[PDB]
């Protein structure tokens, strides 16, 4: 409330590599900005504005870099929505099943969505929905302009919880 | 992997043998050429079969497992035959070894660009050799605990495989050598997680751009460290027992992007290098009583400075 933007919805994308995360984000945009440094690298967020009860909010999504290898759950407890991401892969939805509920214990307050397949060339069940409904997270297989609908869907219940 | 790739660009090196001066030896400077590329080629790449050993089982695997431009392998085939059947050919008349020189213009022309072959893949060992270098003292300063060091040796690690044109793929292979530390591997951990809180935690309604943009970049620039050792989604094994600071890191990484932001650099009101100053010193503040803490931390990472008699007292 005091740029371009009113509220501000800090977004986690949890999840692996090999698991089709960027083609979420795709109709996320990059952030605008650069210097020396961060040219050399990049970043590991993307940036996202949308009007919303006649208000800009902004939305920032966090593909954490180098979540791989640290996989303890202590609380890192500053966003205010997590997205897990799993499809054409077996092991994909195992290994989100431990992450997906040592989440659920340690948060509440903050939204939860399930997440795909990319580069199409699918060994997961709408079901095996099931998982997802034990612990009281929405679902979604995804690609499209569909998920960043599925998106601008979610960064309106925040905004109803404030 | 530990298969000297040393030994490789001397296999490689050999093969580079070079052109006749007008006069050409099928044995000298085509066959024995090839042999010495393809025990460099089975060095270079680890090649094994559980049935090489033969010419032709190499040039089998190459296009097997896509480890070279397949108009590159087909000319090592090419070649290969020909000089077969000219050394048949030679052998079964009359200099055995020995041909005349406008026989040869075709295969010799096609030689010239397996030795091309041969120095782009050399000084790519050499730059590897370098990488492995820039990367080993990266994980020295880590072993030490100095996080300004390891901080500017993992950028300048990073800096040098750009401008070689290297990937995180590439040195992984001759990394098997050099292992970081379950107590190092915790310090990385410390690292990673200071920087994903401070990055989301200086996302505000102030700016939410350039600060956590740089805390990021920190942050990647450990994990490419980290990439350039583990394969993809393979677990790092950190030493609980033993935990750095957090405070001890924020300074570090602090300091880091004082260091390698620019001086026009802002962030909201103010100068980059300036804020991360009034950070350190307000961390180093919470140091000197017994006030840090995550409450306490979150309060200074999340600040810009919009409270200008708080911000301009460190000043006078």
């Amino acid at each position: 409330s005091m740029p371009e933007y009113d509220y501000l919805f800090k977004l986690l994308l949890i999840g692996d590599s090999g698991v089709g995360k960027s083609c979420l984000l795709l109709r996320f945009a990059d952030d605008t900005y650069t210097e020396s440094y961060i040219s050399t690298i990049g970043v590991d967020f993307k940036i996202r504005t949308i009007e919303l009860d006649g208000k800009t909010i902004k939305l920032q999504i966090w593909d954490t870099a180098g979540q791989e290898r640290f996989r303890t759950i202590t609380s890192s407890r500053g966003a205010h929505g997590i997205i897990v991401v799993y499809v054409t892969d077996q092991e994909s939805f195992n290994n989100v099943k431990q992450w997906l509920q040592e989440i659920d214990r340690y948060a509440e307050n903050v939204n939860k969505l399930l997440v795909n397949k990319c580069d199409l060339t699918k060994v997961v069940d709408y079901t095996t929905k099931e998982f997802a409904d034990s612990l009281g997270i929405p679902f979604l297989e995804t690609s499209a302009t569909n998920v960043e609908q599925s998106f601008m869907t979610m960064a309106a219940e925040i905004k109803k919880r404030m | 992997s530990f298969s000297n790739m040393v030994s490789a660009k001397k296999f490689y090196n050999k093969a580079i043998f070079t052109a006749p001066k007008a006069e050409v030896s099928v044995k000298t400077h085509i066959m024995r050429p090839i042999d010495f590329m393809l025990m460099g080629l089975r060095e270079e790449f680890n090649l094994y079969s559980e049935d090489h050993l033969s010419a032709p089982g190499t040039i089998r695997l190459l296009r097997e497992k896509n480890l070279l431009p397949e108009e590159q392998i087909a000319r090592i085939e090419s070649v290969y035959n020909q000089a077969m059947s000219k050394r048949f050919e030679l052998h079964a008349e009359h200099e055995h070894d020995e041909m005349p020189y406008s026989d040869a213009k075709a295969m010799l022309d096609e030689v010239a660009k397996i030795r091309e072959l041969g120095v782009q893949r050399v000084t790519r060992i050499e730059n590897l050799e370098n990488a492995k270098k820039l990367w080993d003292n990266a994980n020295s300063m880590l072993e030490k605990g100095n996080i300004s060091g390891y901080l500017k040796a993992a950028n300048e690690l990073h800096k040098f495989m750009k401008e070689k044109n290297l990937k995180e793929d590439d040195l992984r292979p001759e990394l098997s050598d050099k292992t970081i530390s379950p107590k190092g591997y915790a310090i990385l951990q410390s690292l990673w997680g200071a920087a994903s809180d401070y990055s989301r935690a200086a996302a505000t309604l102030t700016e939410s751009t350039v600060e956590p943009g740089l805390v990021s970049a920190v942050n990647k620039m450990s994990a490419f460290f980290m990439d350039c050792k583990l394969s993809p989604n393979e677990r790092a094994t950190p030493d609980p027992d033993f935990k750095v600071g957090k405070s001890k890191i924020l300074v570090g990484i602090m300091q880091f992007i004082k260091d390698v932001a620019d001086p026009t650099s802002k962030i909201w009101m103010h100068n980059t290098k300036a804020l991360m100053n009034h950070k350190i010193a307000a961390i180093q503040k919470l140091e000197r009583s017994n006030n840090v803490n995550d409450e306490t931390l979150e309060s200074v990472l999340s600040s810009k400075g919009e409270n200008l008699s708080e911000y301009l007292s460190y000043k006078y």
